[PDB]
RNA sequence: UGGAGAGUUUGAUCCUGGCUCAGGGUGAACGCUGGCGGCGUGCCUAAGACAUGCAAGUCGUGCGGGCCGCGGGGUUUUACUCCGUGGUCAGCGGCGGACGGGUGAGUAACGCGUGGGUGACCUACCCGGAAGAGGGGGACAACCCGGGGAAACUCGGGCUAAUCCCCCAUGUGGACCCGCCCCUUGGGGUGUGUCCAAAGGGCUUUGCCCGCUUCCGGAUGGGCCCGCGUCCCAUCAGCUAGUUGGUGGGGUAAUGGCCCACCAAGGCGACGACGGGUAGCCGGUCUGAGAGGAUGGCCGGCCACAGGGGCACUGAGACACGGGCCCCACUCCUACGGGAGGCAGCAGUUAGGAAUCUUCCGCAAUGGGCGCAAGCCUGACGGAGCGACGCCGCUUGGAGGAAGAAGCCCUUCGGGGUGUAAACUCCUGAACCCGGGACGAAACCCCCGACGAGGGGACUGACGGUACCGGGGUAAUAGCGCCGGCCAACUCCGUGCCAGCAGCCGCGGUAAUACGGAGGGCGCGAGCGUUACCCGGAUUCACUGGGCGUAAAGGGCGUGUAGGCGGCCUGGGGCGUCCCAUGUGAAAGACCACGGCUCAACCGUGGGGGAGCGUGGGAUACGCUCAGGCUAGACG
């Protein structure tokens, strides 16, 4: 099952993970079929979560399944806001 | 694409089987001169159809038989055993260096 | 770490006169006042003709000694030089002179190389606000470069900031004395510095 | 000791009987079939035929034959019995033979 | 944006030539020495053997029970029995257990790489669309009774639930045979015939949630096939009978000799078959001016394996590391009949070895399985631990301070050196004490709102009282190699071809800058040196870029097969070759830019480059090909 997660890329104490689409099976950290943001934890740069929400929203249109955590930051993307 | 080649049908003594020579030619990776290497295809042809000394095209097909994926596409030109020749011959002098010897 | 032990040997050794002390070292004491030659029971000697290798060798010994700097440290930021545009030679030495142990020095907060070396480990310095006690630090073009208010009380600080009254400063800095403050123009350039340096020989020296 | 996932085996057991036991009956049928058209029995060698079809299209309702593995059987078996009959044949029930 | 050479064959010389060194690198190890921190890394041998713990479970919102307890009922009491409810245990059923983690034994192969093919295929869960869920029957565990066994465990008999299994119905539809049409390998449509569906559960219970069935489509993941690439030996030259092809059949999701019967006599090979050896392959990595050489640990991708061999079962998926059977070996239990095991999972033990760590903390974060959810499981993971194993950062202080202490070394005995080094003065103030104390964590959930969008609320950190901040505050580790030349650094003494050094040339037989110590010096510095291996130097396997009269090297000569190479003019083709566009060339790494941690190491973001191959379009000088012509080669 297709999903949009979280992949860690930081370093110790350093986490800096990407906001992956990639099978359910993979390693955390596997071959993913498609970055479509990252996400800084600690808020390092003034930039620290970004979304290619036309992206995102295309996965969505086809099976993928965020984590709960992945889902979060998207929607706080407005990934899903349908103003 | 389904690769197609050409080449020569060497050989006829198959049923409903064809072997076309294909010549190939490339450059050496370290040398660079352009050298012709080659390989021999068991082309499949139905209708019995292709006679030896044909030019066919062969086409990139569905397993028919172990050791064989291509059939016969079409027919390039007809006849021309001067190419069969090279062939049989290089075999014929196989026939020999080994403990012996083959005829100049 | 850093050399560390007698340094006016150093200054005799490489013939050329390093300041490696400020004060005194302009005072009739460098040694080099009167002792112009190498150090050990050798010194006065007749030199035999040095090989190609013996120039470049100490060519290098002496522009690194200058900047009192570990071959660790010396080499890579040579490498770097090496990689990065422009005649390698200059850019060597304008990354030498973007520490900020040297920049430290080279306005007038301390008297040598090593005291400034201990401001900045002490941390008695400041690179746009924000304390950095790394000497190794690459101070670079608009950087401002003040000193701890806390120790902006400090004799030395004071003595030093003072004789620096009237003193100029090298074109590619400039430094208010009044708030002990100072900002990293543009990296220096070899016309800028004058180090008793060939640098084609240090660059020809990482050659073999 | 004790991965009380023993289970699985112990179920994978009975499904294996339950499976064995369909493909039996499968097959039988099957040949029961064939060998009626074989020799020429139409009515009755298709009456057979029918069930035959059934129990293997059920065998694909749960995970027994499941998918093309149904069809080839049926088709293989269609075609063996449509052929066969062709021996004065006359294919009365019409059985699954489509007209 | 890029390339250094030196020593050594002679009395001397030039050339040839081998050897040797300086450099870079290492999952290292060994020696002397060793202070702090960050990141990273750590069985390279016995794919040897393994104690103990842990490492895959989860659903009571699919079903029925056993046991222990409580409360309330039908009971006047008693017996019996009904309901609710807590605890606990497995059973049935479902999903997961095919991922994640390990290792590299085997494999020279469609294994891997790259680019394609699939009208020859599959894909649980997820997403979209269409339609549906009507009625009936049954069994087996659990439980109960009996039997066998030392045990592991087993046999028989009886009861029962379900989303367990079966039958009939509905046929949206789909499946098969046949016909027809369009398509072109088995793609798609259509007509008659036959065949095939379903299961329930929960409630904030006339609706909403979870779930079930059939079909189509998507998304992801995968099978299979094909072109090209993929080490050494020809002191391996011929290999082959399911072997090569065919017809029919089995078999699978599917093509296929994959398997089988019958038929044909084929198939492969010097462009190196067969055989032997060695080896997982790749992105990369190391070195190099490059070409190239070497390599494939850590990270990511693929493959293979799970004590050795074979086999299937169940399943969407396995031939299934912590599933099954059999054989072998080994181990343990055995009442000797017979049983139980498999750390190449984390940690740990033992053995082997020059050599490779904690039986740690945590589930808080990321990710994974189950669950409506709360939540449970997670040695995956996030962290801490040990080891200078690597990389980067940092300290052992700073300034002043004699024509220059003492000691030690040397002396031409005048003096020279260690050396501003020390002593000493003053300054700062690693360690260390005190106080404050973190990002990483906002979701799932709850409430308003429709369980949507949107808004509010609550819970939650191992690391850790660590990072960091502020106050106080001590001058507070330095070692190792080398000094004949290559090669930076010279003297005295001791020894006397001895003891010893040694990479090569060499040094030592009483003036040794070459041994041993000392003084002094050169180089690096919490490291320094050694050994081992790879690239370099080595244009010393020479494509870039080597040579063969006498240095190593022309075959004893000819005739000639394959192969390599091919005069002048013109035309067609457009295979090579050149160009353009386009797809691919994953991430990581490499390069550039900016950014985050006081810097850097490390890390984040963005950008550019990239051979090779696929597709389309173009060019035609050269090479190829075909055709025509020619006489300058050749032949007559
Ligand atoms: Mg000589
Ligand atoms: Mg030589
Ligand atoms: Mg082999
Ligand atoms: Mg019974
Ligand atoms: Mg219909
Ligand atoms: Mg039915
Ligand atoms: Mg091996
Ligand atoms: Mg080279
Ligand atoms: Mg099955
Ligand atoms: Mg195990
Ligand atoms: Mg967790
Ligand atoms: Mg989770
Ligand atoms: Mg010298
Ligand atoms: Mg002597
Ligand atoms: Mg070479
Ligand atoms: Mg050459
Ligand atoms: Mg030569
Ligand atoms: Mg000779
Ligand atoms: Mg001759
Ligand atoms: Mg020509
Ligand atoms: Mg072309
Ligand atoms: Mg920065
Ligand atoms: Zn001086």
């Amino acid at each position: 099952m297709v999903k949009i997660r979280l992949a860690r890329f930081g370093s110790k104490h350093n986490p800096h993970y990407r906001i992956v689409v990639t099978d359910a099976r993979r390693k955390r950290d596997g071959k993913y079929i498609e970055k479509i943001g990252y996400y800084d934890p600690r808020k390092t740069t003034p930039d620290w979560l970004k979304v290619d929400v036309e992206r995102a929203r295309y996965w969505l249109s086809v099976g993928a399944q965020p984590t709960d955590t992945a889902r979060r930051l998207l929607r706080q993307a407005g990934v899903f806001r349908q103003e | 694409p389904k690769k197609v080649l050409t080449g020569v049908v060497v050989s006829d003594k198959m049923q409903k089987t064809v072997t076309v020579l294909v010549e190939r030619q490339f450059p050496h990776p370290l040398y660079g001169k352009v050298i012709k290497r080659s390989k021999k295809y068991l082309a499949h042809d139905p209708e019995e159809k292709y006679k030896l000394g044909d030019v066919v095209e062969i086409i990139e097909s569905r397993p028919i038989s172990k050791r064989k994926r291509f059939r016969v596409l079409r027919l390039v030109e007809s006849g021309r055993m001067d190419l069969v020749e090279k062939y049989l011959i290089r075999r014929q002098n196989y026939q020999s260096l080994s403990k012996r010897g083959g005829k100049a | 770490g850093r050399y560390i032990g007698p340094v006016c040997r150093l200054c005799r050794r490489e013939g050329v006169k390093l300041y490696l002390k400020g004060e005194r070292c302009y005072s009739p004491k460098c040694a080099m006042e009167r002792r112009p030659y190498p150090p050990g029971q050798h010194g006065q000697k007749r030199a035999r003709r040095p090989s190609d290798y013996a120039v470049r060798l100490r060519e290098k010994q002496k522009l690194r000694r200058i900047y009192g700097i570990s071959e660790r440290q010396f080499r890579n930021l040579f490498e770097e030089a090496s990689k990065k545009k422009g005649v390698t030679g200059s850019v060597f030495l304008g990354l030498l002179e973007s520490r900020l142990d040297n920049v430290v020095y080279r306005l007038g907060f301390a008297v040598s190389r090593r005291q400034a070396r201990q401001l900045v480990r002490h941390g008695h310095i400041t690179v746009n606000g924000r304390r950095v006690d790394l000497p190794s630090y690459r101070v670079r073009p608009g950087d401002e470069i003040a000193v701890a208010e806390k120790s902006r009380n400090l004799e030395l600080i004071r003595q030093n900031l003072e004789a620096m009254k009237g003193r100029k400063v090298g074109p590619w800095l400039s430094l208010d004395v009044e708030g002990m403050k100072g900002k990293f123009l543009r990296l220096p350039d070899r016309e800028d510095l004058a180090l008793p340096v060939q640098e084609n020989l240090v660059i020809e020296f990482y050659s073999r | 000791r004790n991965l009380s996932a023993l289970k699985r085996h112990r179920q994978s057991l009975k499904r294996r009987l339950r499976n064995k036991a369909k493909k039996s009956a499968i097959k039988t049928l099957s040949k029961k079939a064939v060998q009626l058209a074989q020799e020429g029995k139409a009515e009755e060698a298709l009456k057979i035929m029918r069930k035959a079809e059934s129990l293997i299209d059920k065998a694909a309702k749960g995970s027994t034959l499941h998918k093309n593995a149904a069809a080839r059987r049926k088709s293989r078996l269609m075609r063996k019995v449509r052929q066969l009959l062709e021996a004065a044949g006359a294919p009365l029930i019409g059985g699954g033979l489509s007209a």
